[PDB]
């Protein structure tokens, strides 16, 4: 602390930070209807030759 | 192939055949193409462009319906071409044009021409070693046994009665309005 020596102004014993107490859906099975899945390296292989 | 032949029953709405000495014409279809109307957006789904059969009659309102033989008359002869071609199918013939003395049914009253031009058509094109083509009565009188008879058969669009003896009809008593229910 070289320049805190030159300072009038020192008071201790409070800190410098601010920090007190510390404390730290449907739309997926809809059982309404039925649906699909991903696949999709099989669906490419399901669709291998379907081109034009 | 001296093998079983195909007996070809015409109708200008829905044609017959099957093959010989059997009681039912093992393959009868309408006769028309259905070709469909829409993009082909999903490449590699239904495409050929052109049913006949069970596409034409699963997909109804999928195609374009067109009948080839308007009052037991084809114009759309090319398109009788690929109604023969269904047949000559694996599904239906799995045969050549070379391999049987097939028979071929005509209703009289008609223009030789067209007879004439069907005769081109299975001996220039297919190399049918036989096709005979007959009146659609005797086959009647075949079915009834009887030889003295008064045959009319009310075709998909067409009527004609005639009287015949013995297989023997009046090249007069003949009598027809092609007509049917369409
Ligand atoms: N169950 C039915 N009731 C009423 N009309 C029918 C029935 N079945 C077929 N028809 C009519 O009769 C015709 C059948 O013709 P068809 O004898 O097969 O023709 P062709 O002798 O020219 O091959 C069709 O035009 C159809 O409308």
């Amino acid at each position: 602390d070289p320049k805190y020596a030159d300072l009038p102004g020192i008071a201790r014993n409070e800190p410098d930070v601010y920090e007190t107490s510390d404390l730290p859906q449907e739309e997926l099975t809809s059982t309404s209807v039925e649906h699909i899945i991903v696949n999709p390296n099989a669906a490419y292989d399901k669709f291998k030759d379907k081109r034009v | 192939i001296a093998n079983q032949p195909v007996v070809i029953d015409n109708g200008s709405g829905v044609i017959k055949a099957g093959f010989a000495g059997d009681q039912i014409p093992k393959y009868c279809f309408p006769n028309y193409v259905g070709r469909p109307k829409h993009v082909r957006v999903m490449a590699g789904a239904l495409e050929g462009d052109i049913f006949i059969g069970p596409k034409a009659e699963e997909h109804r309102g999928l195609l374009s319906i067109r009948y080839p033989m308007e009052h037991g008359i084809v114009k759309d002869w090319n398109d009788m071409e690929r109604i023969w071609q269904y047949v000559y199918s694996k599904d239906q013939l799995q045969t050549f044009s070379e391999e049987h003395p097939v028979l071929l049914t005509e209703a009289p009253l008609n223009p030789r021409k067209n007879r004439e031009r069907a005769a081109e058509v299975f001996f220039e094109t297919f190399n049918v070693p036989a096709l005979f083509i007959s009146m659609q009565a005797v086959l009647s009188l075949y079915a009834t046994g009887r030889t003295t008879g008064v045959v009319l058969d009310s075709g998909d669009g067409v009527t004609h009665a005639v009287p015949i003896y013995e297989g023997f009809a009046m090249p007069h008593s003949i009598m027809r309005i092609d007509i049917a229910g369409r």
